[PDB]
């Protein structure tokens, strides 16, 4: 009977049955096989833990993330990932639900045929969709203009909509964030003598680059102050009891997102990308454009953004024209909440792709 | 021709064939024109032409299969025919309420010595069959009485037992007691279940001796199967045993404050399940206030038409008198009951100098000295026992226990107390029926059938692998000895295999590779695992066809659990999950030796009385496996009698009949099995006096009053049938594929043809005077 | 009836009169949020007074939308969502005090031991006027469901009873009106299958709503046209401003303006958590995931096919 939304993130996959309050399963991604001998034998231990329980086997394993730039790392993880999910969370058989995937607005053919081929011949769901996750996240924000902010681990997206249509030639997308400011946060911990450079030790950043972290109103003030004997200084605890002091590369890794010279990535920031893409779209639409600005994704969860954003964008926006950057909690569920009232609605059950008719028709018109 | 339609409701209805194809049944039913919906071929079962007869014996049957079976018990439980044969097995339907004249001692009077089938169906002629056997082949008689608890077979097996003591002599002095005690023994052996209220959790087997005088010399009653986990945890909807609920309901003010005695939700072994009391409105005021617990306040008591808690208890007390049991011994059997609850009140935390080891806690003080009062034993040496791993050198030391190992060992040593406590119940009542030189006896079991539930565990596991050995039993006992006699009586009959459930035995207790010779083993391992031993199953047996895991199943309930909560057992009664959640913990019965040399070592005379280096863990799966296949060795070392006991209704009452549920004890009990094993080459096979009563009615009376011996003779030389169609026995007339359809049809053809044949063949017994005397 | 009583039953009619003066806007640090007009303070005062309630958890409250994570995260409200959950929370306030009434008036007449009983029902008939909305439709609508009940009850049970006093009479058919049924409540295709799910689509509009009726029920005999119709004022209607139901009882033009609104009943789960949790016991006596928004025309279709 009832749909599923299952989004495939890249953190952080999200999994949870058609509405109406929050996802039934969140989860690390994280596939990790047995690094060190056995020693106990038991023996009774997987081939390979996947999340949660190979976040509480830390040291044990060596973590690898299946999604890797959008790009899955073969489908062998993948199906495993799938399979972990609806048994042994979810407790749901695929012939059961109708399902929804969501894919990135830009990535490779045959990425997400190959998928939706795999999971069709695999898993045998009845019916499918596939969309794009900032599509779902206008449906979230209760909007139907503006360009999209969907910056998750470990891709990020920039896509402008117009009632209800979208512009091909606008949609950006930048690999800039989320995991290049996990290996950056770690190159700058370095830094500073805290040598976290394994694998497992990785995630521990990351808890690091949740909590810790903050964003400047502006670098050049900020880095003065930080010069200051003041307390920018944040004192963390280790699970092993080592307690760490960071201070300027708190606000340091953040300000990336302005600044990918300090990754030294060619690419401009959001700011510049922001009205790069807003001046590739249609004089008459661009009013619209402009306080219709949806931030979306996990990663824009840092405290100073959006006033950051704002402060900039108005800097490189034409004078007098009103900005307002929508950010609303829960960003991490944005994509999910989406979902959940897509496929809900009457009648795009008949969006949907059905087994009978791709039995006939396998990978084309899928895309 | 009309068939039967599978209906919701009643299980079964009546309906015709008006479109044909596979898989494409379209069945409208009869009488009920509209509702015409489609079947498959294994859901629709032929019907008999008439609709007003009522066979005596189900093999008199002309199309016989499960839904001809249910409309024959449905029309005898209308007319009031509860006992019926259907075959060499008794079917019996439970009436909830007492028939005229059945139960008679002038009806007993007139069964005694009668020939089967000669005289109607009865309990009494399943045991009067079973004494010409002892004087025939000279062999000891086991009566297995099976069905669902609550279906009468503790009150049929009293039927049993009376007429044994009276149509084949007295022999005792006092009949009485072998019928009086056993509410005794289920006061101690009873609790409540979700399928029904009053239910044993024991499986007693009474042994009632003889002599080759064929007289009665004394009985034994033993026990097997005792639901020991009860004791520690019980189910939402299920209470302990019926014995703590009569202690802390019945006895008075000057015997509860005498043992210290709170309400059931102080005491741990009390307030996991249902703490409420059995009782009816007059009752519910007579408790005492005191005794009523706040749960008990706000859900009020229990509803049965048999069970009163209090009521129970005073004829608990008048039971004990009248099997010499002293009030100053009953003293002290409530102090070991009450000692039992205050031993579950032990708390234990970890400490110490040992660092690593095991204490009490600040709580269990108050508990401990009101432990220790009723146990007779001092509190020092109790409490480094239960907390310490004695062993010596041999000076001996002592080395502190886990907690989670402390915490088993308190629950073990409450299980040990119980189990000897039984024994000691059971030895006080054979003791009052003592027997003298013996050599034959009449055995009767009392267990249980399949009984499950929504929820399933160990003891559901314990009772279905219980059944699938009895059920192995019952089709080498009924299907291959049945067919050994086929081939004694001239018969002949060619062999027709059975399908076998040993894959199933070689499963469950298997050598080494057995699921208990896993869930023995893990309990030996340094930190046991519910989630290790559900995925030991199925890596250790990844291809057998009796098992499936959880997703593979299709059943909604099944459904929601998860691949390391449980597994599907494939049964001959239907497949059932069993959760894998507290297995380990049930299989735990470790018995200490620093455990043994204290409840033996105890000061009270009566704990003396009851308990009157190897293993380490012992094994508590397989010391029931132990004591079930001893059991089976006088099983097959006795000549057995299959009585089966059918539920008609969930209420318990008179004049109801479900269909459905009474369908579901056909197919949980072999019933459609064995009768389709059975059918084989003579399929109809009927007795000389049930073919006289269903074929007189075509004939007039003069010509009615020649004996069945004589009328079936006459008739089948008037006819001139083929001896290989139709072959005559000596007590029955055997009919093969299609030939009693068509000799209803003779019958049913022709009368002036057919007095003609009677009148020639009268012609030929005038002839045929002489020659059989010499 | 207690005046002590009677003094608590005019505060909670004064409370509802006082929800309907809150005014929102837009704020924020939540960038999108809502917020409350400075008009609005002096309202809550007595408002919160008078329900029994604090004044900054009952603006947090009906400004967002309360999810939860296992902690319990809050997420702020738009502001046409805001004035749809004042107006709904005020129509569920006034749906639990008439249950209460007739509470306290069923039990001043207790029935014990019941077998035979007589009802008498008392249901306007077809009240059509000159402006038809959605209260009309749904009047309408409950008198084409009882005129299908006197067609099986007038016409069909008196043509059995000719042919039960042996008079026979050869059965006329009658006219059905259940091509009505299956289209203003039919499954999927419906007209209140399309209503309350304009409700549940993000930017609901009374366009889009109008052309969904006429561009899902193309060909349908029974529905027509503001520029099909022949009367005059029928006129002056637009095509995106109403449709005509053909009825048994005459062919009746609803307007579409203000339906959606109508039909949106959203009961917000932390208001539920709010009005239950009220530190008045009057409210308490009174009160005694999903779905989404749960539906107003069909839980008026449930309790009308209940009855």
């Amino acid at each position: 009977t009832t749909a599923l939304v299952c989004d495939n993130g890249s953190g952080l996959v999200k999994a949870g049955f058609a509405g109406d309050d929050a996802p039934r399963a969140v989860f690390p991604s994280i596939v990790g096989r047995p690094r060190h001998q056995g020693v106990m034998v038991g023996m009774g231990q997987k081939d390979s833990y996947v999340g949660d329980e190979a976040q509480s086997k830390r040291g044990i394993l060596t973590l690898k993330y299946p999604i890797e730039h959008g790009i899955i790392t073969n489908w062998d993880d993948m199906e495993k990932i799938w399979h972990h999910t609806f048994y042994n969370e979810l407790r749901v058989a695929p012939e059961e639900h109708p399902t929804l995937l969501t894919e990135a607005p830009l990535n490779p053919k045959a990425n997400r045929e190959k998928m939706t081929q795999i999971m069709f011949e695999t898993f045998n769901v009845p019916a499918m969709y596939v969309a794009i996750q900032a599509v779902l996240s206008l449906y979230a924000s209760g909007r139907t203009t503006g360009i999209v902010l969907d910056s998750g681990d470990g891709v990020t997206h920039n896509v402008p909509i117009y009632e209800g249509y979208a512009l091909p030639h606008a949609i950006m997308r930048l690999d800039l964030a989320g995991r290049d400011l996990t290996d950056y946060l770690m190159k700058i911990l370095t830094e500073r003598g805290y040598s976290f450079v394994t694998t497992a030790e990785r995630e521990i950043v990351r808890d690091i680059k949740e909590k810790l972290c903050y964003v400047a109103l502006d670098f050049e003030n900020e880095m003065a102050t930080a010069a200051s004997s003041s307390s920018l200084e944040k004192s963390y605890e280790l699970p092993d009891g080592q307690v760490i002091t960071i201070g300027n590369e708190r606000f340091r890794c953040p300000e990336t997102l302005f600044q990918p010279s300090f990754i030294g990535m060619e690419s401009a920031g959001i700011h510049e990308t922001t009205y790069n893409s807003i001046m590739k779209c249609d004089i008459d639409i661009r009013k619209d454009l402009y306080a219709n600005n949806v931030m979306s994704g996990g990663t824009t969860m840092y405290p100073g953004i959006a006033d950051r954003m704002q402060k900039e964008i108005t800097a490189l926006a034409p004078s007098t024209m009103k900005i307002k950057i929508i950010a609303p909690p829960e960003r991490k569920y944005s994509v999910w909440i989406g979902g959940s009232i897509l496929a809900s609605l009457s009648t795009f059950q008949q969006m949907w792709i059905t087994k009978q008719e791709y039995d006939e028709a396998g990978p084309s018109i899928v895309h | 021709k009309p068939v039967w339609a599978p209906h919701p409701t009643d299980g079964f209805q009546v309906g015709n064939i008006v479109d044909i194809g596979p898989d494409s049944l379209t069945i409208e039913p009869l009488n009920q024109k509209g509702k015409t919906f489609l079947a498959l071929i294994n859901q629709v079962f032929p019907a008999e032409e008439d609709s007003k007869k009522d066979v005596e014996d189900n093999c008199s049957l002309m199309y016989l299969n499960e839904a001809t079976l249910l409309h024959n018990i449905k029309v005898r439980y209308s007319k009031d025919r509860i006992y019926t044969y259907v075959a060499n097995i008794l079917i019996a339907v439970n009436p909830y309420f007492d028939i005229p004249k059945i139960y008679s001692s002038e009806t007993i009077k007139s069964y005694q010595g009668k020939s089967l089938g000669t005289m109607p169906p009865h309990v009494f002629a399943i045991a009067d069959k079973a004494f010409r056997d002892m004087k025939v082949l000279k062999l000891s008689q086991s009566i297995i009485v099976s069905g669902e608890s609550g279906a009468g077979k503790t009150e049929n097996t009293k039927f049993v037992l009376r007429y044994l003591t009276e149509s084949y002599g007295t022999g005792q002095d006092i009949d009485d007691r072998i019928v009086e005690a056993n509410p005794l023994l289920e006061a101690f052996g009873n609790a409540k279940t979700v399928r029904n209220n009053n239910s044993s959790r024991f499986g007693k087997f009474v042994e009632i001796h003889f002599n080759e005088k064929s007289s009665v010399v004394g009985g034994f009653v033993s026990h097997y199967l005792l639901e020991k986990s009860r004791i520690c945890v019980q189910g939402k909807e299920e209470r302990n045993y019926h014995i703590f609920y009569r202690l802390c309901a019945g006895a008075s003010e000057d015997i509860r404050e005498r043992l210290h005695l709170s309400s059931p939700d102080n005491f741990r072994y009390l307030n996991r399940g249902c703490t409420r009391y059995f009782a009816n409105k007059e009752t519910d005021k007579q408790i005492l206030q005191n005794r009523k617990s706040p749960e008990y306040l706000k859900a009020g008591s229990l509803k049965d038409p048999l069970l009163d808690d209090h009521g129970d208890f005073i004829r608990m007390c008048t039971a004990m008198k009248k099997i010499g049991l002293d009030d100053e011994e009953k003293l002290d059997l409530f102090r070991v009951v009450a000692g039992v609850l205050h031993l579950g009140n032990i708390d234990f935390e970890e400490a110490g100098s040992t660092s690593g080891g095991c204490n009490l806690k600040n709580k269990s003080t108050q508990a401990l000295e009101y432990c220790a009062e009723l146990l007779g034993l001092d509190q020092d040496d109790l409490r480094v026992s239960l907390t310490t791993r004695v062993m010596l050198t041999t000076t001996v030391i002592k080395v502190p226990l886990k907690v989670e190992q402390a915490n088993n060992a308190r629950d073990a040593l409450a299980k040990t107390v119980y189990s000897h406590l039984f024994d000691h119940v059971v030895n006080r009542v054979n003791q009052c029926f003592p027997f003298e030189t013996s050599s034959y006896f009449i055995g009767v079991l009392d267990i249980a059938g399949f009984e499950y539930f929504e929820h399933n565990s160990f003891e559901q596991f314990c009772i279905n692998y219980c059944n699938e050995k009895l059920q192995q039993f019952f089709n080498e006992r009924i299907l291959k000895e049945e067919q050994e006699l086929y081939q004694k009586e001239g018969l002949g009959v060619n062999e027709v295999h059975y399908v076998d459930n040993q894959d199933c035995i070689d499963l469950i207790e298997a050598r080494l590779v057995g699921i208990l010779d896993i869930l023995d083993e893990e309990n030996r391992l340094p930190q046991p695992s519910d989630q290790h031993f559900t995925s030991a199953v199925h890596q250790k047996h990844k291809d057998h066809f009796r098992l499936s895991i959880p997703r593979k199943s299709k059943l909604a309930i099944h459904r929601n659990i998860r691949d390391d909560e449980g597994f599907i057992i494939r049964h001959f009664a239907g497949a059932v999950c069993y959760e894998t959640t507290q297995f380990v913990e049930k299989n735990n019965d470790a018995l200490h030796m620093s455990l043994e040399s204290l409840i033996c070592e105890s000061r009270d005379k009566f704990i003396r009385e009851l308990f009157e280096g190897k293993l380490s863990f012992i094994s508590v799966g397989n010391k029931f496996k132990t004591q079930l296949n001893l059991l089976l060795d006088k099983l097959r070392s006795t000549g057995a009698s299959f009585i089966r006991c059918i539920k008609p209704n969930l209420k318990m009452t008179s004049h109801h009949f479900e269909g459905a549920q009474i369908l579901s004890q056909l197919q949980c009990s072999g019933m459609v099995s064995v009768l389709d094993l059975m059918q084989g080459g003579f399929p109809s096979r009927a007795s000389f006096h049930e073919l006289y009563n269903m074929y007189k009615k075509y004939m007039p009376d003069k010509l009615a009053r020649l004996d069945p011996r004589l009328f079936c003779k006459a008739l089948f030389k008037a006819l001139g049938l083929n001896e290989i169609d139709y072959k005559f026995g000596l007590t029955k007339v055997f009919f093969r594929p299609g030939k009693f359809a068509e000799f209803d049809q003779i019958m049913k053809s022709d009368p002036d043809h057919l007095a003609e044949l009677v009148k020639r063949v009268n012609h030929w017994l005038i002839c045929s005077r002489w020659k059989k005397v010499q």
